[PDB]
């Protein structure tokens, strides 16, 4: 970390990881279309 | 009231109930406690209904409120409670949340209504209670309308109870080429009618009853019956009769061209003078009808007609209606050969989107109400001067241009302030930028006020700060740069008058000041002008106008303006002492502004804003310019002279008394001077030194900011415990730009000592207000308010440097922080 001792350590705040034995898995919003139910609370589309 | 919110379902009930509650409020043999009831029914349910239903009320109110009588000071507030609320609705391209965004016919009916008002207060007389209300509504009007809103239906003629009378289409005579056409077009519409018929699976029958699904009347025009062929042609004839009636002349350049077969209409597009055409003529049948429905109205002896309100006021969705039948009339008269000429009012304004946006008419008419005041306020003069005659032709004048325009700039200049200042390149607003054209009519409105105020506000007299507001506002919204660049040479000679008048009145008030026109200049330079001239200056330094504004002629008379305030300061009057703080404000925005390094004469020659490089040698003689930017004016010290002596007075100790004019002009000055000629002198970030450059016009380095900052804190520290000292914060807020360049050696060397001594002191007074605790009473109570004067000077030296150290801890914190500094520890201590 590059800035966390000049604001947040005396602070008090600790970083996200700092205790993590691994690093931490992300997700990403993938853009690829893909088929799934019609949500039962769907504002515009409605299935009987 | 709370509940229709939301209401969007049954949104004809909600406007059906508007309308009902309006036409109750407008009703006679009413009680006034009723009145006041039915008006709070009213403005609740307008403060909860989403500003999309309210359009039909907005359109009766387009209609009522510009009458201005006694029952149009209801209407007014709702309309300001309404645009208040929805502004955004309406400004924002975007709309408000989850309320969308406006229509073109709402605002269209929103720049009628404003029109409509501001007319007729201007043609109203003087009415306290009538102005009251009226102004916060016009305010709010324009606050709601987008400075650049281009109204579809601009309409130059703007022509006009409610007047359905049509023209004389009966009286004035059809020529035989037209009546040509109106058999033609009759034919041609009974086969449209067929066609719609198909559309429908309208077969020929007996009857036109809807389950047989067919037309009694439908076979081709030859056996067409003459009495439903006159049918079909009268509604042709009376149109035609119409045109003609309005001078319109129609030339038939050529001829005109069961199962339907009519021929395709959309093969031909009206131009906008034919699109023209077609609008007035709808109106004409909107008008017509009009007359029909009246003639009910009179039968039933009451009622009023839902679609009674004028085609401009109608929304479009409902103009579509008869906009089909009128444009089709119209193109068969194109492709019969007939062309219709009326000589357009709009023609000569052709597109001119720019004279049509809103902003621009609003400033127009803001311009001729600063000639009008120009008018009146001589009128004023010369009778104020030789003869007392009150009879005041211009008092209702004079009541509108200081109770309606002066608040109405004040409040829509101070919100369409971005729109004023952004240009193409960058767009400081939301979206939307002024026009040149704007931009130089609004500098023309700035400099038409000043001029105007100019030695005359004892005239205004109790309208004089508000004149000075709205100055204040214009010069903030002024965009110098753009206006000085592309611009007429009428708006530029204004602006640079404005100047020279600035230096004139400067220069008079310094002589007077150093020892009826003495009264009328320094009431005036002190009241209007010089903070107005301090607003026009950091308004260009904060924009940095300076080096496309401040060039020859304004170069000049700011060089006057600064060589004269500054020449202020071998003097010792109380009217001197008095007027020190803004003469200091006034130099210290234009040291800021000015493009030329006036401290430092011997560079000017790498300078390419200095007028001695813009204007030739043969020019500057033509002026009055002396030989050399040395000869300018050498009553002011050069840099390092004026840096020896501040650092000379310093180590010295010398206290306020001894240095009033260094300490209330000259530190200022050179706070703002420093920073602006370090940016652009030697030190400074070279990106564009690649870039062919001649060297610096400036000597300026972080060493001078640092040596400056030092001398005002040992200023301020030789000063520390004096009983009377407003300048420290003055000082204080100059100084605190040039922090962001102390050197880290300015901690000990300053700023420790000065916190030790504010540290040192603070425990004596304690010390002090603990030995209170132990005495009693009359000892007490005495020496209670010796030690409240200690903590109120204690409590003022701090207010004056601990903003100057807060700006130095925070450009120095991170250091601190990444290597430990035992000076920074115990500056924490103290």
């Amino acid at each position: 970390l590059r800035f966390f001792a000049i604001c947040g350590l005396q602070e008090g705040f600790e970083p996200f990881a700092i205790n993590m034995q691994r690093p931490v898995t992300t997700w990403f919003s993938k853009s690829l279309p893909q088929f799934e139910p019609v949500p039962l609370e769907h504002p515009h589309y409605e299935v009987a | 009231a709370p509940l229709f919110a939301g209401t969007e379902h049954r949104a004809i009930m909600v406007d059906s109930m508007l309308h009902t509650v309006y036409r109750l409020s407008r009703g006679r043999s009413l009680t006034k406690a009723q009145r006041d009831v039915i008006e709070d029914c009213l403005m609740a349910l307008c403060r909860y209904i989403r500003p999309s239903m309210l359009q039909h009320l907005l359109r009766r109110l387009v209609f009522d409120v510009p009458i201005l009588n006694e029952f149009a000071k209801m209407p007014l507030k709702l309309l300001t409670n309404h645009y208040e609320r929805c502004w955004k609705y309406y400004c924002l391209p975007t709309g408000w949340a989850n309320f969308g965004v406006t229509s073109e016919e709402e605002l269209h009916l929103t720049r009628k209504l404003f029109w409509g008002i501001f007319d007729s207060l201007a043609h109203k007389k003087y009415d306290q209670e009538l102005y009251r209300i009226a102004m916060p509504c016009l305010c709010a009007i324009a606050g709601a309308l987008p400075p650049d809103y281009v109204d579809a239906s601009y309409s130059s003629k703007t022509e006009k109870n409610f007047d359905p009378r049509p023209v004389e289409t009966l009286n004035v005579i059809i020529p035989e080429k037209l009546d040509s056409f109106i058999n033609k077009f009759a034919e041609y519409t009974h086969e449209k009618w067929a066609f719609d018929k198909i559309q429908n699976n309208w077969s020929y029958g007996e009857n036109i009853d809807e389950e047989l699904k067919t037309h009694p009347m439908l076979r081709p025009y030859k056996t067409f019956s003459e009495k439903d062929k006159e049918i079909y042609r009268w509604p042709i004839k009376e149109s035609l009769k119409a045109m003609i009636a309005w001078e319109w002349t129609v030339e038939k350049a050529r001829e005109g061209e069961y199962n339907p077969q009519p021929p395709d209409l959309s093969v031909v597009t009206l131009s906008r003078e034919l699109q023209a055409m077609a609008e007035q003529l709808a109106e004409n049948y909107h008008n017509t009808w009009g007359r029909k429905k009246k003639q009910e109205l009179e039968a039933k002896g009451g009622g009023s007609h839902p679609l009674l309100v004028p085609y401009d006021t109608l929304t479009a969705k409902e103009k579509a209606r008869d906009r089909e039948k009128a444009q089709e009339l119209l193109k068969f008269l194109q492709m019969n050969g007939y062309a219709v000429t009326r000589g357009l009012k709009d023609m000569e304004l052709d597109t001119s989107s720019i004279e049509k946006r809103f902003a621009f008419g609003f400033l127009q008419q803001l311009l001729r109400w600063m000639d009008i005041s120009q008018e009146f306020i001589a009128h004023l003069e010369a009778v104020v001067s030789s003869g007392r005659v009150e009879k005041s032709p211009h008092e209702q004048e004079i009541k509108f241009f200081a109770k309606i325009l002066l608040p109405l700039i004040n409040q829509y200049f101070t919100n369409h302030c971005l729109y004023f200042l952004s240009t193409p390149a960058k767009v400081l607003g939301s979206g939307g930028h002024a026009s040149n054209k704007e931009k130089e009519m609004i500098t023309s409105l700035f400099c038409k006020l000043a001029a105007l105020v100019r030695h005359r506000v004892s005239l205004f007299g109790t309208d004089a700060p508000a004149v000075v507001n709205c100055l204040h506002i214009l010069a903030r919204s002024l965009d110098a740069r753009t206006v000085m660049k592309s611009g007429p040479e009428i708006v530029k000679a204004g602006l640079r008058s404005f100047f020279e008048s600035a230096s004139e009145d400067i220069e008079k008030m310094v002589e007077n000041l150093r020892l009826k026109g003495v009264g009328q200049n320094l009431t005036y330079t002190t009241v209007a002008l010089l903070p107005v001239l301090t607003t026009l200056f950091q308004h260009i330094a904060q924009h940095q106008f300076g080096d496309d504004v401040i060039l020859d002629d304004v170069q000049v008379s700011c060089y006057r303006t600064l060589c004269s305030i500054y020449s202020l300061g071998t003097t010792r009057n109380p009217y001197v002492e008095k007027l020190r703080p803004a003469l200091g404000e006034c130099l210290a925005r234009l040291a800021a502004a000015m493009p030329v390094a006036f401290l430092e004469p011997e560079l000017n020659e790498y300078n390419a804003c200095s007028v001695y490089t813009t204007k030739s040698p043969r020019e500057r003689a033509i002026l009055g310019l002396p030989n050399s930017v040395e000869e300018m004016c050498p009553d002011i010290p050069v840099l390092e002279r004026l840096m020896a002596e501040i650092g000379g007075l310093a180590e010295s100790g010398a206290r306020y008394t001894e240095m009033p004019h260094v300490i209330e002009i000259t530190l200022p000055m050179l706070c703002s001077y420093l920073p602006r000629w370090w940016e652009r002198g030697p030190e400074a970030p070279p990106p564009a030194l690649p870039a062919g450059a001649p060297p610096p016009c400036t000597a300026v380095t972080s060493d001078h900011l640092n040596s400056l900052l030092g001398n005002i804190l040992r200023i301020i520290v030789n000063n520390l415990g004096i009983d009377e000292a407003s300048w420290m914060k003055r000082l204080a807020v100059f100084a605190q730009p040039i922090v962001s360049r102390a050197r880290p050696e300015l901690l000990r060397s300053h700023f420790i000592p000065t916190i030790g001594r504010l540290r040192k002191r603070a425990g004596k007074v304690v010390a002090e207000e603990e030995q209170l605790r132990l005495e009693a009473k009359a000892e007490a109570e005495e020496g209670e308010l010796l030690v409240r004067d200690e903590f109120s000077v204690l409590c003022r030296d701090l207010y004056a440097l601990y903003p100057l150290l807060i700006r130095y801890v925070d450009n120095n914190r991170a250091h601190w922080l990444t290597e430990p500094n035992p000076n920074a520890e115990e500056l924490f201590r103290m």
